């Protein structure tokens, strides 16, 4: 069966006014923060990081003295907006190479580090609109080759923030195919009929977790306390966390987001039941 | 001059491989000779050491203190490819046997002072590769020691007697490795 990890995954760039990254760190709430979003990608050389007016000149340290204290970061890509897109294999190498050039171990005069040389360590698939023309299995294979232990790197942890739905839109399930995916985040609170906390997770949660055996699984949960799809601490300890910690690969919880964290402390009850 | 993050090289002409993911302060420092130095402060993981790189089976001569305080390992430490494989022949641990819950293998003679065997999956991990899924092998020490000599042909070919292959030599160290510690070591390969 298979059960607790102390595992907590935070995403974080959402709202300035949920403090820094270096604040998420400190709070010891937290095993990985996940920052959001590089919301623009594609066929060309167009890159956009939206941390949402966030102290750009804070996080590069903050990065930095969160590895020290055992919080690893990770830089989530896509979002919920249409500015993205990777509908090919060359899109996908660029991709890899501005990402590795910008907040990875890669150094190139005609490219710039907003974080210095502070160094990421993985990248998460927030693919709310793709196609299958998209080539997101060459990122992730490409992304692979730098999970690194024994030798000149770091390891990468090469994740997906998926909808409940199972089973997942094509650009999706293209690049899980690959096998080589560390962690998936089921978001189980957002409104999607059918597929939620209120009707439908335990099922999704069930064929995500036997499709993909080698890859940990992290319940996704929202730490807004006025979302319909929000589940009482007691409730999580009683029923989500149990439930989800039936199956061999289950890696931890993923919450949404920092800013809400830090409106009802949420992850301190739930860290414990992680 | 002392590093801080993962690094190979030639020092001496041993190959030293320093990996750290970033956990605490690890620092690594080269010395003469063979000699490496690590000193560490609530570490991730971390491994480091020096040996050879296009490694054969070499009969390994070490020495030196390993003063963990917490988890850590003082192993000839290596990896094949084709297949993927990583290897631990353990001289020395600190507070927690690397063998915990696994079934219980063995065992071998070298070097005088007997070893033990055993085999485990990791699935979608990191790796000199990236990620992959491979075995790791162990010969464990039921008495701890800090110096000697281990034959490396010996451990090889006593696993691949049993049911386990290894592959084309990459790269072959004595690794001092921390796990979630803090401690000292300075081991001198020859
Ligand atoms: C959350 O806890 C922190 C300290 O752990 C405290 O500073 C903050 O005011 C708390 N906020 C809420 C919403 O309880
Ligand atoms: C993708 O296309 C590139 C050319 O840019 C090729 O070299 C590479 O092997 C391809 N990757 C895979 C395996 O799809």
């Amino acid at each position: 069966a298979g059960g607790k990890t102390g595992q907590v995954t935070v995403f974080w760039g959402r709202n300035k006014a949920e403090g820094s990254l270096r604040e998420a760190c400190d709070s010891g709430m937290y095993t990985m923060v996940t920052m959001s979003f590089l919301d623009v990608f594609g066929a060309n050389g167009k890159y956009h990081l939206d941390l949402s007016g966030h102290d750009l000149s804070s996080v590069g340290a903050d990065i930095k003295h969160c590895q020290s204290k055992g919080v690893p970061v990770s830089l989530s890509i896509g979002g919920y907006g249409t500015g993205y897109s990777l509908p090919s294999n060359r899109s996908a190498l660029d991709l890899f190479d501005h990402l590795w050039n910008s907040y990875f171990g890669g150094s190139k005069p005609s490219v710039p580090r907003p974080f210095g040389d502070a160094w990421l360590d993985g990248v998460d698939l927030f693919l709310e609109h793709g196609t299958p023309a998209d080539r997101y299995d060459v990122l992730a294979l490409e992304l692979a080759k730098h999970n690194i232990r024994g030798g000149p790197g770091k390891p990468l942890h090469l994740t997906a923030t998926v909808r409940c739905g199972y089973p997942p839109a094509a650009h999706v399930g293209r690049a899980l195919a690959t096998g080589i995916f560390e962690r998936v985040h089921v978001r189980t609170y957002e409104s999607d009929k059918w597929c939620n906390q209120n009707l439908g997770w335990e099922g999704s949660w069930d064929k995500w977790t036997a499709a993909y055996p080698a890859t940990r699984f992290y319940v996704g949960l929202t730490a807004d306390d006025k979302s319909h799809q929000w589940v009482h601490p007691k409730n999580v300890y009683y029923g989500v966390a149990p439930v989800a910690q039936k199956k061999d690969n289950y890696g931890g919880i993923m919450l949404w987001d920092r800013y809400f964290d830090k409106q009802t402390n949420y992850s301190s009850l739930i860290k414990y039941y992680a | 001059q002392s590093i801080t993050t993962s690094q190979t090289g030639t020092n001496n002409g041993y190959y030293y491989s320093f990996w750290t993911n970033g956990g605490g302060e690890v620092t690594y420092t080269n010395g003469d000779n063979g000699e490496y130095s690590v000193t560490w402060v609530d570490c991730g993981d971390f491994t480091s050491g020096k040996g050879w790189n296009p490694a054969n089976a070499q009969t390994v001569t070490y020495s030196g203190e390993f003063n963990p305080s917490g988890n850590a390992y003082l192993a000839v430490y290596g990896w094949t490819t084709d297949p993927l494989v990583e290897y631990y022949i353990l001289e020395s641990y600190g507070t927690y046997n690397p063998s915990s819950g696994l079934t219980s293998l063995g065992q071998v003679t070298s070097d005088g002072g007997t070893y033990d065997i055993y085999s485990t999956q990791r699935v979608n991990q990191p790796s000199i590769e990236g990620t992959s899924t491979f075995n790791q092998y162990w010969s464990v020490r039921t008495e701890k020691r800090v110096g000697g000599t281990v034959t490396t042909a010996n451990h090889f070919a006593a696993w691949k007697a049993l049911g386990l292959e290894m592959g084309t030599y990459n790269y072959m160290i004595v690794s001092t490795e921390g796990y979630e510690s803090s401690g000292s070591s300075t081991i001198t390969v020859s």
